[PDB]
This record gives C-alpha cells, structure tokens and sequence, in this order.
C-alpha cells in the first residue's frame, strides 16, 4: 500500500476519494485518519460542505425566525509564574 | 553630476484648514477607492533534524550528541509548535465559514465588475486574476515541496540553497492548506460577500442584490442609500476603475508585496544563515566534523567535537529562538488578518482606518503567498464646498435640531443635508425635532421650518 | 487551549529538570561525581562545562517563557478587549465575539484563563422574497428609512433586514428622494399615507 501525495511519498495509508474533515493534518492539502479491518486512510482535506447561494437582482432572504446561540470562546489570560 | 544629498525629512505637504464657527465643508461628490492592504498570515514551516545538522552522517559524533539528550527534542518541539500554529494561523484567517460559496453563473451585480477578483477556471488552479498577480510578485522556492535526492545528486547546481539546507537537515514542511485551497477559501468568502452581503458571517448566507448591499453599506457609513442608486452607474464605474488600478499597481510595482516577500526572505535567510553557521570553528581546530575524526583520537576528538556540537546546537537554539519570535510576529499579523477577515471582509467595519483610509464598505480577500491581501472598498469624499452652517433654527421660538444631518446655507436659504454627502433638502418638522428654546443655543439662527401638514389645512 | 498553557508550563519545567542529565561535553552530568573524582583544577574544566550548559538551559527556558509570555499577554490583551468591548459593552465588530450578531457576553473564570459565553443573534428560518430598491407612487422614488422592500408575490411590504416583520409601506416608513427615471430595478407600488384617511372626515 504505497501512495504518492503532494507532500511526499506516503506509505502505509490507503487513498480514499471521499474528502472528510481534516483529522490528522499532514500537509499540502492532505489529511489522514484511522477508520475501517481498520487502516490509516489518506484523503484530500475537504473544505466544508459546498453551498451555492441563489442570487438575483430581485431576490432577498430575510429570516422569519431566529435562534439565540451561546458560543463558548476560551482564551488564556495568565500563565504559570515560575521563579527559578 | 549625481551625488548623495542630505536633507531634513519632510513631514508631508502642509495644509491649513480654514475654520470658523459658521462654516462647514460637505462633500458634493465622492470616489470609490479600493485600497490594497497586505498582511502576512503564515510563515515557512521548518522541521530541522538536529542529529543531522550537528553531526553529519557520523556515528562517533552522533553518539556524543546523544549525551546532550533533550536538546534535540526540545528544539523540534518548538519548531513543531510553530508548524502547527502556522497551519492554525491560515485556518483562522482563510476559513471563518464551514460552507464553500460559489457565485451563480448569471452575473448581474449592478454594473460592478468582479471578474478580476473572482476565480478563473481557465487557469490550472482556480484563482482570480489578482491572486495570479499576487503569486507572481512573490518569489518562492521550487514548485512543489518534493525535491528528489537524484535531483540534488544527479545534478549539483553550483551554490544551490535548497539542497544544501536539506543535506544539512533543514526541511521545509508543506502547509496543510494549498494555495489552490486558499484560493477556494477566498472564493467562498468573496462569493458570500458578493451574493449574501454580510449575513454569511453571522449565520446562513442570505442573498441580497449587490445594489441593495451597497445601499445598506452606505447606511452603515452614514450616507443615505438614495445616494447609491442615483450614482450607481458612477459608483460601479468608480469601483471598476479602482479594481483596474489594482492591476496597474500590482503589475508595474512589484514591491507592494514586500511585506510577504520579507516573510519568504527572512525564512530563507535564516535557513541559509543556519547552513553558513556550520563553517564556524566554535573554537575547535576545524569546523569540519570529518577533519577532526580523521585526525584526532576520540579523546582528542570529543574535546573538539563537543565544541562543534555546542556551537551547532546553540546555532539551532538561536535559529529556533529567531523562529519563535518571528512566528509570534506572524501570528500577530495573522490574528490581525483573521480580524480583518471577520470585521472587514465578512462584516462592515465601523473602526476608522482599520480597513484603511476612507469610510469602509466591504473588503475583498485575495490569496497571496504566505499571507492574505485585502482589497478594501472605501467611501472617500471627493469634491467639497464650504457651507455656512448653524447648530439650530428659530421658527416659532423653539430650537430645531436635525434628526440626521446638518444645517447648511448656500448664502440665501438654509437647507438640511446629511454630513457625508451633500443632498440639500427643505428643512421640515420631519427632518428636524423641537428641543428647548432659542435663548440658550450658541450660534443659532432664524429660519422658517416648513410643515408638510400646513398645505393640508389650506384645503 | 488553557490545558496547553498548563501543559507547556509543566513540560518546560519538567524538560528543564531533564536538562540536568546532559553531560555538556563533561565527563559526567552529575556535579557530585566530578567533585568526588577530579581535583578543582580538573573539576573547574568539567564543572564549567556543566555550568555553561545548565546556564544556557536556563537561558533557553527563560527565552521560551518570554516568548510564551508574549503569546499569553497577546491573548490576555485580547481577553481584556473581549471583556470590555464584548462583555461590558455590545460589540459591533463582526465575529469578534464569535459567529452571529452579538448581544452580550458572560465571563466565566477558568484555570489560567477566561471563558467568554457569547450570546449571539443567529437568523434561523429564512424565506426568499422578491425585493426592489425603491417604489414609484406619484412618480417620486421612495426609499426605506430602515429596512428593505419585499414582496410575497402580490403586495409589496417593508420590513427590517435582520428579521421579517412585514409592514404596510407608508410615508412614515419611506422617504421621498429623486425620481423614477434613475434608480435601477425600481418598481411601482402604492405608498399609503396615514394622513390620507384623516382628510376623508
Ligand atoms: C470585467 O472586465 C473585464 C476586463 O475588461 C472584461 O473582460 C473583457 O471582456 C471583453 C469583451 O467584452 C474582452 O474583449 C476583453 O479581452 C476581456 N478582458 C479580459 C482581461 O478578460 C469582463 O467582460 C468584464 N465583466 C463585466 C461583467 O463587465
Ligand atoms: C463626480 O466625480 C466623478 C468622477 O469620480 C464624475 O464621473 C466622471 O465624470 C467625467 C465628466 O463627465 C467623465 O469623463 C468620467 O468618465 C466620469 N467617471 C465615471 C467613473 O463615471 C461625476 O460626473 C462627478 N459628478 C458630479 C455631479 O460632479
Ligand atoms: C440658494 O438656494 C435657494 C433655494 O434653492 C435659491 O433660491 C431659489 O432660486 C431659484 C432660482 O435659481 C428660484 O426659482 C427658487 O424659487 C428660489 N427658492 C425658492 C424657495 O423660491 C437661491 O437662489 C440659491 N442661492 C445661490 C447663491 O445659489
Ligand atoms: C431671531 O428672532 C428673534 C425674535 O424676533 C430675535 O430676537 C429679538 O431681538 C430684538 C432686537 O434686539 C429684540 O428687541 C427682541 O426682544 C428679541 N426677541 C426675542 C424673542 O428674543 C433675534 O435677534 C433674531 N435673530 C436673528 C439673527 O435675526
Ligand atoms: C401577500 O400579502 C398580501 C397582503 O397581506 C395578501 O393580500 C391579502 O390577502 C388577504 C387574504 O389572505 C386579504 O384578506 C387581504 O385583504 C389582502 N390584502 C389586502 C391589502 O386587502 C396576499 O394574499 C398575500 N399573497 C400570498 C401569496 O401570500
Ligand atoms: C410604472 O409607472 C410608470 C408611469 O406610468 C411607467 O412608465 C411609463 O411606461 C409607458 C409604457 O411604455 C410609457 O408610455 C410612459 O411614457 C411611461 N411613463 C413614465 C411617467 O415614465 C412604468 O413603465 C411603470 N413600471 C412598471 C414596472 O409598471
Ligand atoms: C476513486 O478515484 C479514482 C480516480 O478517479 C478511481 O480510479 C477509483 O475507481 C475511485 N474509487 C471509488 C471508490 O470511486
Ligand atoms: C433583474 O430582474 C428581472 C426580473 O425581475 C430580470 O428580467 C432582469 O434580467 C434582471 N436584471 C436586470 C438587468 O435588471
Ligand atoms: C461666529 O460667527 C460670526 C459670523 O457669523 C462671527 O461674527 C462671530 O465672531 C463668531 N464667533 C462667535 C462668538 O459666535
Ligand atoms: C473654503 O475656504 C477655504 C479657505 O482657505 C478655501 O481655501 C477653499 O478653497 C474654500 N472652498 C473651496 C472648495 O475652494
Ligand atoms: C430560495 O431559492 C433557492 C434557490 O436555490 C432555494 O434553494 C431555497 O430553498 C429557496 N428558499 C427556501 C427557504 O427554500
């Protein structure tokens, strides 16, 4: 099981056409993951689900309903104070 | 007859603003200026082999380096930490959205031409004409990150930098996101900005006519949207000409990307210097590891080799330190680019001169090597005229203040108009609100405030 | 992200202890092995190799900390900015408090950091609506003071951009600017006048 990527020769990973979210980041647009008889697969990193916005001069989309979403953003403030 | 001249640095052309209590300058005409701001996003990912860099192809030396222990591991731990965050820097900037948006085949933007900023399928990698210019004005390493051993072995290019770095253990890790993908992130962020307005960053992309998008980005900067559709044919022409000036700016002047060229140069210079660090003797009799092994016994070699190891290791510790400090600078520029991607490209920035000079409308991301190029569409007042102004007006004896806009006079009649564009309107109770009296406000004048209900009482 | 702050600080201190097993070119990494073997003349040669390495190890650690402290300070200046502009105020900055139109943020204390709970307004259910820039009533173009022009396929309504609340298009909703010979995409629609029924009496 030998496969050639843009980052270099990759041995031990099977080429999978299905583009998924990046699991183990490799490089040069390639990512890997361990899935199903389970082996390491090598796939081109997917950019996310492609959405085609329908656009026209006489069309607009206004939300009729909405949701209140509480998102958790987590930032470091202080780090361990070390006196050597 | 040309010689070096020494002059006191000029601060720019001195301009004297004419100022008075009763004077104001409102632009009667404006220009749509697309300014090019260029920020580094990611830097070259470098994985150095510290057993190979210090001791080349040598067992006797490598056995001595293993006495130094965690030094080789902690250097790569910091270089990997850079290599991870540089893919994270690119991840934070170019992907702010889970969905990849594409422009519909039928193009009606209201006269706005985006074919220059939109990708071109004709190229092998889908890219805009500007992203093609941005990639051609920044010199990088050889195409692709795969350089065969036979390519270096079979033909040795006299003073070849990349091979010499790799034979010394200096490897350039490829970024997780190819330029072909980065062009598809900027395409998705641009297609959403064009079709969906600013709504795609706060949720699902909601299509709006790009004209109406321009109309509601004038309401953001304080210009009434009616100014758009009257000038829409001109605003599209001023914009399309501004995008046309981005070509002549990038194509003719190749130093505009120097900020991103400096990222490639400093990364190449630091790796090339790190190879030059190997010619230093470090106090040892020779910098060559093979010269010492072929001359001195291991007892006399260990004294000489440990001087080379200590220097070559301190050289890597110096390089890694230079990279960690430089990665913190690139990360600060990436956090700035990720902020200018959200607040400027995805939204409309109320922050003054954060998207550049002028009142900002929308920004267009363009993929550039090891960075991003934001095309900022700004509202710049062009033609202005002095106008006699007053804070308020005395009609029946009660002070009238504009709900929006200013009081101006052309020397005879007093008109009310918005601040950032000149659109004189008859001063009315719908334009102005009643507050206080005329015995307080300083500079208040006397003017008749028309009542739209007054002619209805005549019937 | 905050666990990495604890891990990197613990790993850097733990590595700094592992730095002591390195010989630095000296005959042994142990300071007591050299003192128990070699005379001070022969120990100073060996000990100064340990001192130079153990000092360079501290100079490496302190450098790692100064660079890491500058990263934590940048995240702290960002957290202090998200405490003021997001928690204390209401951020107009898009995606500065995260995805969605931001309302208020809730700070939560976390180890060696802060966790902001961002309350965001996210449009949920949307519907396509035939739109127009302006309207021709008596021959003068009408533009919304706030909101957009939309149609459900029969009647034209005016409503705000970020929520659908269709209202009858009136002279109080829309203002008169210019004429209908200029605006592109303008349509014809009756603009109701709240004063008109008052003249019927
Ligand atoms: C946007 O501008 C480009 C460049 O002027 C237009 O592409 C040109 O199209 C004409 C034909 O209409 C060709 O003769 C030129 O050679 C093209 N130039 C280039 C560089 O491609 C493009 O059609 C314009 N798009 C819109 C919608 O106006
Ligand atoms: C406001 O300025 C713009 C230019 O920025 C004017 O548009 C130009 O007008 C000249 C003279 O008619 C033309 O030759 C140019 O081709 C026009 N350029 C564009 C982009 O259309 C505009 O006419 C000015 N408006 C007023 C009221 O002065
Ligand atoms: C300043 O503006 C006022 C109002 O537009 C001008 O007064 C008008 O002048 C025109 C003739 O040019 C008349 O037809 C209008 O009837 C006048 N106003 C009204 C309400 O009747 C005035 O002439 C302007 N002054 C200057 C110096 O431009
Ligand atoms: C605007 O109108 C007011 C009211 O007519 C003027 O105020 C008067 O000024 C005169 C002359 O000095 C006095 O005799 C009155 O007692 C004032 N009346 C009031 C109600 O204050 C004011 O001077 C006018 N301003 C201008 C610039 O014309
Ligand atoms: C679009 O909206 C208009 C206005 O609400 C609808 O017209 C009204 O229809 C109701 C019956 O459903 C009548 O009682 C009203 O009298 C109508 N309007 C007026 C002002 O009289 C129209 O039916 C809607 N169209 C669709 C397809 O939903
Ligand atoms: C909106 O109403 C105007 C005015 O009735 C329409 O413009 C007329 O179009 C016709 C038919 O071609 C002409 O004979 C007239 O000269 C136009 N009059 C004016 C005042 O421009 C316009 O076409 C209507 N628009 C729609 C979409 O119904
Ligand atoms: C995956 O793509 C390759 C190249 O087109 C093709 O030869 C192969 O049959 C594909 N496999 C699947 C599972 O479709
Ligand atoms: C605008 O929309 C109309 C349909 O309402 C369509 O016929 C036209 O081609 C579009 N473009 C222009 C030029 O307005
Ligand atoms: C204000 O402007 C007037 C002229 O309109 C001038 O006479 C006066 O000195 C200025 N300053 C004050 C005190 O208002
Ligand atoms: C407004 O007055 C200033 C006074 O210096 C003058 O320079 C300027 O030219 C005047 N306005 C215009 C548009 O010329
Ligand atoms: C609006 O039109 C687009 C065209 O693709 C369609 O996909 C979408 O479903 C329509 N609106 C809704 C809410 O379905």
């Amino acid at each position: 099981n030998v496969f050639q990527t843009r980052a270099g020769c990759l041995i031990g990973a099977e080429h999978v056409n299905n583009s998924y979210e990046c699991d183990i980041p490799i490089g040069a647009g390639i990512c890997a993951s361990y899935q199903t008889s389970q082996s390491i697969i090598a796939y081109t990193m997917s950019l996310g689900a492609e959405n085609s916005v329908a656009y026209s001069n006489n069309s607009i989309a206004i939300p009729t309903n909405f949701t209140i979403s509480v998102t958790t953003e987590i930032l470091p403030v202080s780090m361990t104070k070390t006196s050597v | 007859s040309q010689s070096i001249i020494a002059y006191t640095m000029s601060l720019g052309a001195e301009n004297s603003v004419a100022y008075s209590n009763n004077s104001i300058a409102i632009p009667t005409n404006f220009t749509i200026s697309v300014t090019t701001e260029i920020l580094p996003v990611s830097m070259t990912k470098t994985s150095v082999d510290c057993t190979m860099y210090i001791c080349g192809d040598s067992t006797e030396c490598s056995n001595l380096l293993l006495q130094y222990g965690s030094f080789c591991t902690q250097l790569n731990r910091a270089l990997t930490g850079i290599a991870v965050e540089q893919d994270k820097n690119t991840q934070e900037v170019f992907a702010q959205v889970k969905q990849i948006y594409k422009t519909p085949p039928i193009k009606d933007f209201g006269g706005f031409n985006f074919s220059q900023i939109l990708p071109d399928p004709s190229k092998p990698s889908k890219r805009s004409f500007i992203e093609d210019l941005l990639f051609n004005k920044v010199t990088l390493a050889d195409a692709g990150f795969i350089k065969q051993y036979g390519d270096c072995l079979g033909d040795i290019a006299a003073r070849d930098l990349i091979c010499a770095q790799k034979f010394n253990g200096l490897t350039v890790l490829p970024p997780l996101l190819t330029d072909e993908m980065i062009a598809q992130y900027t395409s998705a962020l641009l297609a959403g900005t064009i079709t969906s307005g600013w709504t795609f960053g706060a949720g699902a992309a909601l299509q709006i006519p790009f004209a109406m998008q321009m109309a509601y980005r004038f309401n953001g900067i304080g210009v009434t949207q009616n100014v758009l559709y009257e000038n829409q044919k001109l605003i599209a022409n001023q914009f399309n000409s501004a995008i046309g000036k981005i070509q002549d700016s990038l194509s003719s002047t190749a130093s505009a990307l120097g900020k991103l060229q400096d990222v490639v140069n400093q990364n190449a210079q630091a790796l090339n210097t790190l190879v030059k660090q190997l010619s230093s003797n470090f106090g040892a009799i020779s910098s060559v590891l093979n010269d010492i092994l072929s001359r001195l016994d291991p007892p006399e070699a260990e004294v000489q080799i440990d001087r080379l190891i200590t220097g070559r290791l301190q050289s890597l510790q110096t390089y890694v330190t230079q990279q960690l400090i430089r990665a913190a600078e690139i990360r600060a520029s990436a956090n700035l680019a990720a902020t200018k991607m959200s607040e400027c490209v995805l939204g409309q920035s109320k922050r003054v001169d954060f998207c550049g000079k002028g009142y900002h409308l929308m920004s267009f991301p363009q993929s550039a090597p090891h960075g991003v190029v934001f095309l900022h569409v700004t509202y710049v007042p062009a033609q202005e005229k002095n106008f006699t102004t007053a804070p308020a007006i005395c009609h029946d004896g009660k002070a009238h203040f504009p709900r929006e806009g200013v009081f101006v006079s052309n020397g005879t009649h007093w008109f009310v108009t918005q601040r950032n564009f000149y659109e004189p309107q008859i001063i009315t109770t719908d334009n102005t609100f009643v507050s206080g009296n005329c015995d307080v406000v300083i500079g208040i004048v006397n003017n008749t405030v028309y009542d739209p209900l007054q002619p209805e009482l005549d019937s």
